[PDB]
């Protein structure tokens, strides 16, 4: 479960491993890491089985909620804290669950692109670049990293990223699912 | 029992005479090797002639007791002068009940003009027991055999004064919780008597 | 006066504290091939993780008798246990047969073991290194 | 920490054949090394033809017959006085143990009658529900001695089949003895139900402990 | 709760050809420290039952308590109480092996064996063993404690199977279990010399005997 | 390479034993002879073979000495004997089988890892599970067998076995008679 | 020498990785009879159904044991070669105290770890003796002693039926009772009854299968 | 203690008087809550006139009382008859030296014509202590404060006596671990002599 | 050992003007019972030295042997042994914490703790205390357990400093030490009435005080 | 860590990983000993005492070659090492070691392979392998009794492909030994 996000100067680009399963065999072309809260908001998630998934899924119908209430898109500011009080607030009578939270946005008010990460306490980051999984790549982001790089040279950042973490990991590492969301909204890219 | 508390050791007597009952205690209160307070009045009264002595935690058997006192007050609200036997009921429920939550032992004295005096023990776990006479307390160990020696039915006051006395200087004397001076409380007929005996009176027995 | 074994244990440990077993190229480093222990037992291994009565039984009988030697020494005088002593050394001294590892008859009659067995005596107990005769005579002899 | 469960040992077995039901057990009530009771059976005759028995801790095979026979009475109040089938009282069973999924009954339960065309059936349940159709099934601390002396002196592909209820009798009262010989708990009765078209019908035998 | 604080050790039971006979000490020991003398723990309920309880003397007292409010309730408002409407040793059997049960299903249960005897309303002799866990059996013979270790074979010898009830008489069901109370006097540590013994009989009714002591002790053997 | 466990049974016929022991196919056999006595050991295989080494020391040294072969019962003391050395050190499930040469009685007899010795006039199991093949047996034994009838007892218990839990599994039978004996192979 | 603690680590490695009855004793006015049941079990199943638990110490002296059956045959037979060579060097009847004293000591030396309770019964010049013996070293003196996992049953049925004057043959159908009964009453007991025997002056009678 | 090893759960009572010295005790061994033996010695004879008897673990004081007696052997070989301080000091040293692998408790009471009977007490760890009388074991801790009103010195014979039935059967009665026969040795200048006392007659006191 | 069972209370020193005053109550405790009533902490070794030992009894009757072998082996094969030869407080303290330091390096320390007062050759006052652990240290006033804790606030308020140890008559001092027991006796469950006193002085020489109880006792407010 | 052996039917195969020792990084064989000039051994676990063994194991041999002027048989080798390392830890905690012996029996003129595992339990295999948590696989399917030593080397090279398919960069590569009738040879290429 690795989830890595990057900021450029137009889009924000995310990219989460496949989803396996201890002992079991599964070929599926599907991105169940990954929900799209809105039009312009898209969130990555990794951690615990089944705790993860129930919170992403009422997020995301929390969300869809508030669009449909108001015919209004929330800004990526506004939904992250959102996110970050639901996580407190989940965890508030109960053992805390290991989950990390990457959201993505594009801001149309201000015309820029946003990036947060919440981790398993609550504790909401705006960051320029930011990954989760393995315990390596933050150098390698630190010497390569640029506030005014295009979608292009994030891209390649991206590949050089995966095909680092893919040398070190015993060849069990699979495709990795990469959208980008931008003025024209969220999408997939299959390269 | 919790930790941290405080734990009642001492040395509790109950005997019946003639006459009616007296009630006699230690004034020590120990708190592992140090003496917290060497001056305590341990005789708590819950009614006009009906009293005890309590074993065990302090604050769950302070509890009990104002808890009875207050039964007590409704009951001669309604009734009148209760008898013994109803204050040892009222205490045998209210520790048999909570005896999973608090650790509580209790030894009631009581008069009345029909009964003339009784004695009961309700030991940890809430059981209850009429007796002639009772002993309690980590010092009481010592002077079992003593007490099963020395005593008779129908004794005079002065005998049962003389009793508790000696009983209690050898509680004193072989138990480390128990110390200072005797506390005895007379329950006959014509009212409530106090009596204090000091250590240089009872150590020369 | 002791009943069971008392101070068994080690107060200080060193890599030469066998001297029979000392390497020639290096006196202060033992030698693990004549050793013939299989080559992998540290000395640090036999500190810990022992049974709690192997040292009981090991020194039983010894135990015994400094008990005995003591009330001896208490009651006769010093003469009744330096005698004892002096006999049991003159036996041990003058028995070296290297082809056996039974004791002599004189030692059982003088330990009072004449018609007595213990598990020792029904279980008194290849190598290429330090297992003939001329080993166990320099050992006797301290060559 | 309070330990609820327990254990009193004891020895069930049933077994199905063409036109009748056996459901046997040994009715000796002990705890550790010690006999509690020289008669105590663990077998009992559930309502409509139908026979049940839970062996392993004896307080939770009580409850959970007491409770099946109540949805029973329950059962023929509610419908008519219908009769109550064999595999709906295996579900029924299979409802009342799995209610109890994380404070499980400690019990492993054999129930034996007639199906619906009139063969013989045996339903076995383990203790939190699970349920299986069975030809023959042994349970308690002597299954492994029981067994093998069945599978070596019938066949259930001499075909169990043919076999009629006296010579399945026998084979129980036989397997029961060898257990009894080579086991401890094993011993002082045996008390036998068959189940057929015309009712339950009771034997016991008296074992080599009096 | 958690553990007994004041105890008793056995209660032991037969039955004869008539009816049955029960019999247990009179002790409650703290600990180590024999403590209480004079404790009944032979609850006569009705006319015709009996109920021998051993183990925590609070949980006894309050199964007592229990009883009383069940006899209570029975005359409420059955006006032939004391007519074929009293209460028969299996009601009250029943409703003690429920309490136990659901005591032990919650997690407190009540540290307590307990054997009920009587006769049945048609003479026959009740007899049955319940305790902590709920579990409920019935023997010829039964008892508890170090009684089913040491008083249960003396028992067994005189009554051995169902057969063997009808030849046993009274006194010779008295006999036994006195034998076994004095050996349980013998060898248990926590025992008492004074014992009540307790007979019901479908033609003589309820007898109860109080303050029995142990005789015949045999000490001469020492020197 | 697993090999620790397997089982092993002894019993006994008319004039004869019969002792037999599981094997794994896919070398390492659990049954080792010292002239008319018979041993199967199971267990941890290296004790097993330290068993075996010393035994067949201790033999060697009694036949040079007594100048005779040791009959099984004076074989079973010296078992009990090695297995006690090894009080608070202890390897296993040995069982003894053999005729005498002189009565010619059968004799089997097994041993805890203490030497404590139980001596079965009718069959010994040996190995990890015992519970069914100690069952199987217990249904398939009957006294005073001549050696074809034991043999096929003991090889239906060993396949009834086997039946109820593989690919690669085999069994190593010996029927020992006082002048002859027999060594056969199941493979199922 | 003596018993070895070879591979007691390894054992322990091993452990942590997960590699895995009823006699009496009644003494009467001129002897002392051991009687015992005769089934051995491993576990719940019985591996034997007649097997003989007394053992013989010396021709006059028989005990019957309890706890660990190797440790208890081996101290036994250690003890009987001891006492045989005790005998023989003082060419004198072997006495219990003796034995008792051995056993004591022995017992003792290893401080518990060799778990052998046993009942020592005999008859020497002296008279006749009884002796309870613990594992840990510590030995008691009794008229009657009762030992197993029945052994409630049978210190039920001596205490019901002994008295200081007992003939032979009392005794004897006393011990088989007591044994009786704990076959019945315990699951631990069963089968046969071995009894032996000891008078003053005469011959040790044993009889195997007594009351089958 | 070790886990499985017999504990001596005793009463013990050593009283010196005019003429000697008397040691008494009870008959019970216990394992727990079952009777091992009704009728026990507990009375070990050292030397001829010196007795003890012994608390704690039973195998490490029958060593030690056994080493003990061949000590004194040894001695009466050489310079006759010893004294109750000599073996009272070997007690003691064996009793010292090995505290840290041996649970053990003496009382010795013995006579001599020098000291005219005396009484010596080592509880566990090994310190010896010289009374003129010493209580011991479960049942000693109910009948200190008897024994403490209830002693004189230089008593008559039968006033000790009496003295030791009284406390030793009311530490039979208030525990658990004392059994039924009384167990008493005079040790005075005409010899040794013993008594016996049964429960029908100390229990009617 | 690796427990003590049997323990004393607690043992107070402290100096005045000419000389050394030590006081130590008489009691032996089997755990929560007084068992014994007739232990004596205090030990006069030699002519002008006394030592005070509190904890497992028969720790101190040990150290109490080895003070006796010490005493007997100075004057051994030394008919001069009584004027130039006599030990000095020093000399014993010494040997005692060096045993206390080797049996604590021996994983066997002696459950004690040891206080040793008296007057030297040349006059000067000595007093000093050792531990179980062999920590050793000095003071113009010392105290052992409970007696660490409320006699030593007591004794200091009549020698706080070095220099009031000349201000401080052997009245005031001992009036001190004796208020210090009876505060004791009254806040300590395992204390004892009994106590015995020990002064040491250059001039006199030595006054040893048995038998000594507890008195002027405070317990009428208790009648309120 | 992992080490391989191949006994085909006239010579033995010998495999071993290179160096790794904590996380220390090194650039560097110190895992297999040369017994007998016909008989090799490859050990594998715990580090500082398998060493010790191993080299105690080699000065015993190469003292009985001198002594007796002749070469020790590889089934004697196998038993004299299972005997030496079940004397090691009957005193001590055992500890991991996995030992290979292989060897060319002259007067038979057979290879031969075996296996002692860490508490002395000699095995004959066919193939071995320790140190892999399988590779029993490759060793089964496609292995005959017959294969000449070519074939052994092809199969033994699938093996050390499989193991770099799942391994980091440091698994530097593995060492190929070849004992037979000419002696002990070491394999570069492959």
């Amino acid at each position: 479960d690795i989830i890595l996000g990057i900021r450029v100067q137009d889009s924000v680009i995310l990219a989460s491993s496949k989803a396996v399963t201890r002992g079991i065999s599964v070929l599926k072309d599907s991105d169940d890491k990954t929900r799209q809260l809105s039009p312009h908001t898209l969130m990555s998630f990794a951690g615990e089985a089944g705790d993860t998934v129930q919170f992403a899924e009422y997020i995301q119908a929390n969300i869809q909620l508030y669009s449909i209430r108001e015919d209004y898109e929330l800004s990526p500011q506004a939904v992250s804290s959102f996110v970050r009080q639901e996580l407190a607030k989940s965890i508030r009578s109960r053992r805390p669950y290991q989950v990390n939270v990457l959201i993505g946005g594009y801001d149309k008010k201000k015309n820029k692109p946003e990036l947060y990460q919440i981790d398993y306490l609550g504790t909401k980051v705006e960051l320029p670049y930011g990954a989760h999984g393995y315990s390596y790549t933050f150098f390698l982001l630190d010497h390569h990293y640029r506030p005014d790089m295009t979608t292009e040279e994030g891209l390649d950042l991206l590949k050089l990223c995966v095909q680092e973490l893919e040398k070190r990991m015993p060849m069990d590492f699979k495709g990795v699912i990469v959208k980008i969301v931008d003025k024209d909204g969220i999408r997939q890219v299959d390269d | 029992l919790k930790k941290g508390e405080v734990s009642l050791g001492t040395s509790i007597m109950a005997v019946t005479f003639k006459d009616g009952v007296i009630l006699g205690a230690d004034s020590r209160t120990t708190t592992g090797a140090y003496i917290a307070n060497r001056v305590t009045d341990k005789l708590t009264r819950v009614h006009d002639k009906i009293w005890c002595c309590r074993s065990g935690s302090a604050a769950d058997t302070q509890a009990i007791a104002d808890i009875v006192q207050y039964h007590l007050e409704l009951y001669t609200s309604q009734y009148g002068t209760p008898s013994t036997e109803t204050a040892a009921s009222v205490f045998k429920e209210l520790c048999y009940e909570n005896k999973d939550n608090l650790t509580a032992g209790i030894i009631v004295a009581g008069y009345d003009d029909k009964n003339k005096g009784e004695v009961y023990t309700i030991p940890l776990g809430g059981s209850v027991h009429k007796l002639p006479y009772a002993i309690a307390g980590s010092g009481s160990t010592f002077i079992y055999g003593y007490c099963d020696k020395n005593f008779r039915e129908n004794m005079s006051k002065e005998e049962t004064v003389d009793f508790i006395k000696h009983s209690l200087s050898q509680a004193i004397k072989w138990d480390g919780s128990s110390g200072g001076v005797i506390r005895m409380v007379v329950l006959t007929a014509a009212g409530v008597e106090r009596l204090i005996f000091y250590p240089d009176e009872y150590e020369q027995l | 006066m002791n009943i069971v074994p008392q101070d068994t244990f080690k107060s200080q440990v060193s890599t030469d504290q066998d001297k029979s077993v000392l390497s020639s190229a290096v006196p202060s480093l033992p030698d693990t091939l004549r050793q013939q222990e299989g080559g992998a037992v540290p000395l640090s291994t036999q500190l810990n993780d022992r049974h709690p009565l192997e040292s009981t039984l090991k020194n039983w009988e010894t135990t015994q008798r400094q008990r005995q030697m003591e009330q001896y020494r208490q009651i006769f005088g010093i003469a009744e246990p330096m005698k004892r002593t002096m006999e049991m050394e003159i036996v041990n001294r003058t028995d070296f047969n290297p082809l056996s590892t039974n004791g002599s008859i004189h030692r059982d009659i003088l330990l009072n073991k004449e018609c007595s067995i213990d598990w020792e005596d029904v279980y008194p107990g290849s190598t290429m290194v330090g297992d003939d005769v001329h080993s166990k005579i320099e050992k006797q002899l301290g060559i | 920490q309070f330990n609820p469960y327990g254990d009193n040992g004891g020895t069930i077995l049933g077994i199905a054949g063409e036109d009748f039901a056996v459901l046997a057990g040994d009715t000796r009530n002990i705890t550790d090394y010690s006999i509690n009771s020289r008669y105590e059976p663990k077998v009992f005759d559930c309502g409509d033809n139908i026979v049940m028995s839970a062996n392993g801790f004896a307080a939770d095979g009580d409850a959970l017959v007491k409770r099946f026979k109540n949805s029973v009475k329950w059962y023929h109040f509610d419908h008519n006085d219908k009769k109550l089938s064999i595999n709906s009282a295996a579900r029924n069973i299979q409802h009342l143990l799995y209610g109890k999924r994380f404070f499980p009954y400690y019990v492993h339960t054999i129930i034996a009658g007639l199906d619906e065309d009139g063969k013989g059936a045996v339903y076995s349940f383990d203790p939190v529900g699970s349920y299986e159709r069975e030809q023959c099934r042994a349970g308690g601390a002597a299954a492994s001695l029981i067994m093998p002396f069945l599978d070596n002196q019938v066949n259930f592909k001499k075909p169990l089949k043919y076999l009629s209820v006296e010579e399945v009798i026998k084979l129980v009262r036989d397997s029961f003895t060898s257990a009894t010989e080579r086991h401890i708990q094993v011993g002082d009765g045996l008390e036998i139900l068959i189940v057929t078209k015309d009712g339950v019908r009771k034997e016991f035998y008296e074992l080599k402990r009096d | 709760t958690q553990q007994p604080i004041v105890t008793g050790t056995s209660v032991i039971s037969m039955k004869y050809d008539n009816g049955v006979i029960i019999a247990a000490d009179n002790l409650g020991s703290y600990g180590s420290l024999l403590r209480f003398n004079g404790v009944e723990r032979l609850i006569p309920v009705g006319d015709n039952t009996v109920v021998g309880i051993s183990g925590d003397i609070s949980d006894m007292q309050h199964i007592e308590r229990l009883l009383k409010d069940l006899v209570t309730e029975n005359a409420y408002d059955n006006p032939l109480a004391d007519a074929e409407e009293a209460l028969e040793p299996s009601y009250i059997f029943e409703y003690l092996a429920t309490v136990m049960y659901q005591r032990r299903s919650k997690m407190n249960p009540l540290w307590n064996a307990i054997i009920v005897a009587g006769v049945q309303s048609n003479g026959d002799q009740f007899l049955r063993y319940v305790n902590l866990l709920g579990v409920t059996y019935s023997s010829p013979t039964l008892a508890t404690g170090f009684g089913a270790h040491m008083a249960n074979p003396l028992l067994r010898k005189v009554v051995d199977r169902e057969s063997d009830i009808p030849k046993t008489t009274v006194q010779v069901a008295e006999e036994a279990i006195v034998n076994a109370m004095r050996v349980l006097y013998y060898r248990d540590a926590r025992s008492s010399r004074n014992f009540s013994l307790a007979i019901i009989d479908k033609n003589t009714g309820l007898t109860f005997k109080k303050n029995l002591q142990v005789e015949n002790m045999k000490w001469d053997f020492a020197k | 390479s697993s090999i620790n466990g397997g089982i092993v049974v002894a019993m006994t016929g008319k004039d004869c034993v019969a002792i037999a022991c599981d094997l794994r196919l896919g070398k390492f056999e659990k049954i080792f002879h010292y002239g008319h006595v018979f041993l199967g050991i199971t267990g941890l295989a290296t004790d097993v073979t330290t068993l075996n080494e010393m035994f067949r020391y201790k033999t060697n040294l009694y036949k040079l000495k007594e100048e005779r072969a040791i009959e099984p019962e004076t074989f079973t003391q010296l078992v009990s004997s090695s297995l006690y050395e090894r009080r608070f050190g202890p390897y296993v499930g040995p069982v003894v089988a053999g005729i005498n040469s002189k009565s010619g009685k059968p004799f089997i007899a097994g041993f805890d890892l203490i030497g404590c010795i139980d001596e079965a006039k009718d069959f010994i199991v040996s190995g990890t599970a015992s519970d069914q093949l100690f069952g199987m047996c217990e249904s398939l034994y009957e006294p005073n067998l001549e050696p074809e009838d034991l043999f096929e007892t003991i090889s239906q218990a060993l396949l009834n076995a086997a039946d109820r839990d593989l690919s690669g599994w085999g069994a190593v039978v010996y029927i020992i008679k006082k002048d002859e004996v027999v060594k056969r192979y199941l493979k199922m | 020498a003596g018993l070895s603690f070879d591979n007691y680590q390894r054992n322990n490695f091993l452990a942590e990785n997960s590699h895995t009855t009823t006699i009496v004793g009644v003494k009467f006015n001129n002897g002392v009879v051991i009687a015992a049941d005769t089934r051995s079990t491993q576990g719940p199943i019985v591996a034997d159904k007649n097997c003989a638990k007394l053992h013989r110490i010396s021709p006059k002296i028989w005990c019957a044991g309890a706890g660990t059956a190797a440790d208890t045959e081996a101290v036994t037979q250690l003890i009987g070669s001891n006492i045989e060579l005790h005998s023989l060097y003082t060419s004198r009847e072997p006495r219990v105290v003796s034995a008792l004293q051995m056993l004591k000591q022995h017992l003792f030396k290893y401080q518990g770890h060799i778990g052998a309770y046993l009942i020592v019964a005999g008859v020497d010049p002296t008279g006749s003796h009884l002796f309870s013996i613990h594992a840990h070293g510590s030995t008691d003196v009794g008229y009657y002693l009762s030992l197993g996992s029945g052994s409630l049953a049978a210190m039920a049925v001596l205490e019901s039926h002994w008295k200081q004057d007992l003939t032979k043959e009392e005794a004897i159908k006393l011990a088989s009772d007591a044994i009786q009964a704990g076959i019945w009453n315990d699951l631990g007991s069963g089968s046969n009854v071995d009894v032996c025997v000891m008078e003053i002056g005469k011959d040790a009678e044993y009889l195997r299968n007594y009351t089958p």
